[PDB]
């Protein structure tokens, strides 16, 4: 490289921050967006202990921290946590002064907008980049697979949002966006070990569950024939190392867990499952874009990385669905950094570098810039 | 007034390209170096038309080449 | 031996980064080999299906050419008749 | 680029004998004497970076005659030239749409097989009838015989 | 013939072709002005008194705003042309683009700049 | 210092070991993934093909019923004719 | 083909543009008439996304498009798409510019007045042709037959006239226009389609209901008859699938869309169907002419397609008309691009090629040159 000047393609997410230049294939600096204050009194002087570890930092001095994130459904709740996490993501992980960048944030649909307004206003202001463009979080995700249609379900660790988009217009009325998201189920599993009699309680072993989570659970093609398994044979059981020894064994929570996707009854959420959700959002299109829809049905996000979804998602739309149509689920194996992927490849094209917002634009029509013909 | 628009355009089409002709009032040299003057006018005038239809049958050939590309790729 | 206790610690977390690694690896290899497996019976399907679609056109256009005769002969025994 | 990769495919002593030396050097972890995949990615890494394994995957597997984690000769400087983009794709796509619609000399957008090979009779260069086959069918991706300005671009990538 | 062999081969067809373009466009300048030559035709400016150098002022200004209107014509016709084959190269990109998108890395450095970085000023040859 | 020998030997083999396997996992699944992205392209290719010649099947068996409706009623005209 | 030059035969009529060079047998380019500007926002970037697709093109497109025919009733109403459609007619579907070829319209009997003389002017001045005629759609379904008498029903999809013409010489008097036809048909078979729970409203569907209705519906013979024999069997019934799955089942729906034809008291209409204006039609005409119209009644236009047309017509007439003449109705099978076979074989003659209305008469005498003797 050079001369020129490159992107950040930043992606806040909830749960992981990914960012990297523009025009790469993975993000260059992926950890935990977490900032935990410490929390007991420190009796060694000149230690030089610091008032606050944010970052992949704090996911290792996490047994005297109380981590908390920042960004709870899609939403930022504590504003200065988050700037924080933005400072170290710009400064430290990537070492590029804001003030030669032009940067991409990423955000949901169907947010606040005093959340995108102030997320503007920051980026103009603290860190006075050039410019920035918000975008949803779903049509990168599309770019990501190289099509144009198509409907992407990207569940992340916040909130879990279902897009359709046809031939490039996408459809405002029939965006679905559901609350379940990892961040639940890892609640959902750290509530249903106490069933064996492992407790977890502290904000830091939330970590240690999310651990089980991703490394033992997996979705079942049959629930109900799981279940029967599960409780006669014990051929399901896979045990796991904590971080200081006295292994555990996940029984039939294996399964358990990843199921409050397609039943949010357990949970004690009324809404349907991923399942139908996608179902319902298809049949809210025309009815002359279904079968488009129905063939390029497309996966994202973190969460759908559980072995065995993109067969059971298959299965329960088929039974769903006109038995006619044919039922396809795109499900590449760089799933979790799709959306990334689609930011890079959007930031790198020649067609999007007028769209920016420059900093004249947002000084003349303040942050409700972000609203106008500049989405 | 779309119409109105394209009525106006073509007369001033018949109009603008239409000069203020003054040879009258040039002195018989001076018509003299008026007749010149507008053969070079018409002349470079003809040149500037073929050269015009020359470009636009190689834009007719690009275009049958580009169209014919789109036909093959589709 | 403080010093070569530190190195065989070192050795100790590459070891199980490593077992992490083939862990991985094996889960993807799974993966791809059943739903490679599905995707090759679902192929075969296919091409039979196509197999018989042409053989129902073939059928379908020996159909039409007998019709088509029979409409040409009661159309002249019609104008005869007229 | 495009002169690196004709130059090297029959190279003289001094750069060839760089990279002799450049595998006499890998011996400290390297010693498979044929550059296998592990190997190669150890001897990268060696150096004191860590690229991302798709582009030396792309380098050693895709543009080889064999594919088998293995590195040949020829493309080996095929991944020496890969690194930067020197050679033109076979000129620009101006100038080779100038000589396609001048080679288009029924005018319809396509090259017909006859005309073809009478421009091809007047290029003068050396003749190999396999080569004229192996062009033909780089100019068959609808298989219809004729090279469109697609295929024509396609078989041209690095012609100069 | 060998790959590079092969490629000198396109190379060199690439060159008679651009023999042929260099020619037609000679040849076409050449037969313009030939047909321009015979529609310009420069006439006598001597020998003629007021009135005759009159009327072929006003006969020149009628040709001259004729013609001016077949520019016109000629022109508008060229800017169609230019719009239609603008519109056909757009989808022909649409067609062949877009998703054309290559894998921008920049941890693939030069082999001559990576072994450079690497070693310092040890890479000369790329 | 005898205990720290032994392990950091035990470990050394295991590495040796896990590293060798990533290796073998690694070869498998590019090769599988080839493979799996050949079949899906193949698979594609049928059910266009499919596709097309079921469309055609279709529209023949809606020729054959007009050309039929009209010689039934022909048929029938030329009864009354007799 | 070489020298000379030949004329362009197109063929405006409602609902499909038809048209081709003369002198072949069926027209080169058929595509509906139809032109949708796109209704919802549009995300992708750089996508290429048109202002306003028009002809084929929006058939395939439609799901998220509004589209809206610019001809109503055989008049045209929206001016602007008219002359885009002609501009793609011209320059996409056939690539000839108008500047060297003749053109040859058609328009309905009794049409305005300023419908014809606008058409005219745009032909003569954005277009700049050579030289056009207009002829009337009857006329020139009487050419296709290689008739020179008869009385010529052109149920099209806008307007539905019936000509009756003797010896060559066509009775003004005797024009019965009627303004039910395909749209009409449509737009009834999706209103009674109601019935059974299916429900089809945008603009876009009227394209499937207008599908359903050229593959399932039939004219019966006998209308008391077969709503008996429907509302007791169900051998009627078709099925037929939407373009997502779904499949459909028509009862007594089918043979109920075309009967409209024969009661336009259905869609509140008060005229007599066009089994009784073309008796209407012939006994206006003299009395010593009826017995060649009565033998030589021509059937035409896209909406006679109907299977078992022309025997329920035939038996309302012999019903209607006098025991002794000879009723016989032609039926031919390229009934569809009659008007257009018709328009290539006139375009064709010799005799007819000082006919046209060439420029230098229009620029004498303006547009309200088309009712004068070159009519
Ligand atoms: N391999 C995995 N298996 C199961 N769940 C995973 C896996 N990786 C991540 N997750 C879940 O997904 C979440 C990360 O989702 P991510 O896509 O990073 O969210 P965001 O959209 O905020 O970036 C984690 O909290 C974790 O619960
Ligand atoms: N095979 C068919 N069966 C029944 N109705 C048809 C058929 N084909 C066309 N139609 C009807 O006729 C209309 C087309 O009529 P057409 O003759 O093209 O009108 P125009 O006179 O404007 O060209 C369509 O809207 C459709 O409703
Ligand atoms: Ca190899
Ligand atoms: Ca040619
Ligand atoms: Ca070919
Ligand atoms: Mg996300
Ligand atoms: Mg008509």
């Amino acid at each position: 490289d050079d001369e020129e000047t490159t992107a950040l393609v930043c992606d806040n997410g909830s749960g992981l921050v990914k960012a990297g230049f523009a025009g790469d294939d993975a993000p260059r600096a992926v950890f935990p967006s977490i900032v935990g204050r410490p929390r007991h009194q420190g009796v060694m002087v000149g230690m030089g202990q610091k008032d606050s570890y944010v970052g992949d930092e704090a996911q290792s001095k996490r047994g005297i921290l109380t981590l908390k994130y920042p960004i709870e459904h899609g939403i930022i709740t504590n504003w200065d946590d988050m700037e924080k996490i933005w400072h170290h993501t710009f400064y430290n992980e990537l070492r590029v002064a804001p003030e030669e960048h032009p940067t991409l944030l990423t955000e949901a649909p169907l947010n606040p907008k005093a959340n995108r307004e102030k997320m503007t206003q920051i980026m103009f202001e603290t860190f006075n980049v050039p410019a920035m463009y918000v975008a949803i979080q779903a049509v990168l995700s599309l770019y990501a697979s190289g099509r144009t249609t198509g409907i992407v379900l990207d569940s992340g660790d916040g909130v879990t949002h279902n897009v359709p988009i046809y031939e490039g217009y996408a459809l405002p009325h029939a965006i679905m966006r559901l609350d379940l998201a990892g961040r639940d189920l890892t609640d959902y599993l750290m509530k249903i070990l106490t069933e064996r009699g492992y407790s977890f309680v502290t904000t830091a072993e939330r970590e240690i569950v999310r651990d089980i989570k991703e490394k033992l659970c997996y979705v079942a093609l049959d629930f109900e024939n799981e279940m029967a398994t599960a409780a006669s044979s014990s051929s399901l059981e896979k045990s796991y190392e904590l971080p200081d020894g006295q292994v555990i064994t996940i029984g039939n929570e294996r399964f358990r867990c990843p199921e409050t996707l397609f039943q949010p009854s357990f949970i004690g959420m009324e809404s349907a499952g991923i399942h139908e959700t996608t179902y319902n959002s298809i049949m809210k299109c025309d009815i002359d874009i279904r079968k488009d829809l129905y063939a390029n049905n497309v996966l994202s996000g973190g969460t759908t990385m559980y072995p065995g979804i993109a067969d059971r998602m298959q299965k329960e739309i088929t039974a769903l669905a006109p038995s006619t149509m044919k039922i396809k689920i795109i499900a590449p194996p760089e799933r979790k950094y799709s959306v990334w992927i689609g930011g890079s490849i959007l930031a790198s094209l020649s067609t999007f570098q007028q769209m920016w917002i420059s900093k004249q634009e947002y000084d003349e029509a303040g942050p409700s810039i972000v609203h106008r013909k500049c989405f | 007034g779309k119409r109105q628009t394209e009525r106006e355009k073509k007369k001033k089409i018949l109009a603008e390209r239409r000069k203020v002709l003054a040879i009258d009032h040039l002195n018989e040299d001076q018509l003299r170096e008026k007749a010149k003057e507008l053969w070079q006018s018409i002349y470079n005038l003809e040149a500037e038309k073929f050269d015009l239809q020359e470009k636009f049958k190689q834009q007719k050939y690009e275009i049958n080449v580009l169209r014919n590309r789109i036909n093959d790729n589709q | 031996a403080q010093k070569d206790e530190e190195k065989m610690e070192i050795q100790e977390i590459q070891l199980k980064e490593a077992k992490h690694i083939a862990e991985d690896a094996d889960r993807k290899y799974e993966e791809v080999a059943r739903k490679l497996v599905i995707i090759e019976s679902d192929l075969e399907r296919a091409e039979e299906r196509a197999e018989l679609s042409e053989g129902k056109c073939a059928e379908l256009e020996e159909e039409l050419k007998t019709v088509t005769n029979n409409l040409k002969s009661l159309e002249a025994q019609a104008e005869k008749y007229s | 680029d495009d002169i690196y990769k004709a130059a090297v495919e029959q190279l003289t002593e001094e750069q060839k004998n760089e990279f002799k030396a450049a595998f006499d050097i890998f011996v400290l972890g390297a010693e498979d004497g044929c550059i296998s995949t592990k190997e190669l990615g150890k001897v990268m890494r060696m150096l004191g970076q860590n690229p991302t394994p798709e582009e030396l995957q792309e380098m050693i597997d895709e543009v080889d005659e064999d594919g088998s984690g293995t590195v040949d000769f020829d493309e080996f400087l095929v991944m020496m030239v890969r690194c930067m983009k020197d050679d033109s794709k076979g000129k620009s796509e101006e100038e080779l749409s100038d000589l396609f619609r001048m080679f288009d000399k029924n005018a319809d957008g396509y090259i017909d097989l006859e005309e073809l090979k009478i421009m091809l009779q007047a290029t003068g260069e050396t003749i190999t009838e396999d080569d004229i086959e192996e062009l033909m069918k780089d100019g068959d991706k609808n298989n219809d015989g004729r090279i469109d300005y697609d295929e024509f671009l396609e078989f041209m990538k690095g012609v100069e | 013939i060998s790959a590079s062999r092969k490629l000198q081969l396109k190379t060199l067809m690439l060159q008679i072709a651009k023999q042929e373009l260099e020619r037609e466009a000679e040849e076409r300048r050449g037969e313009k002005g030939r047909a321009l030559s015979t529609r310009c035709q420069p006439l006598e400016l001597a020998g003629l008194s007021f009135a005759e150098l009159q009327d072929l002022c006003r006969q020149l200004h009628a040709r001259v705003d004729k013609v001016d209107e077949e520019r016109y014509d000629v022109e508008a016709k060229v800017t169609k042309n230019i719009t239609e084959i603008a519109d056909l190269n757009q989808k022909i990109f649409d067609l062949r683009g877009k998703f054309k998108r290559p894998t921008l890395r920049r941890v693939r450095i030069s082999a001559d700049a990576m072994m450079q970085a690497l070693l310092g000023a040890r890479a000369k040859e790329t």
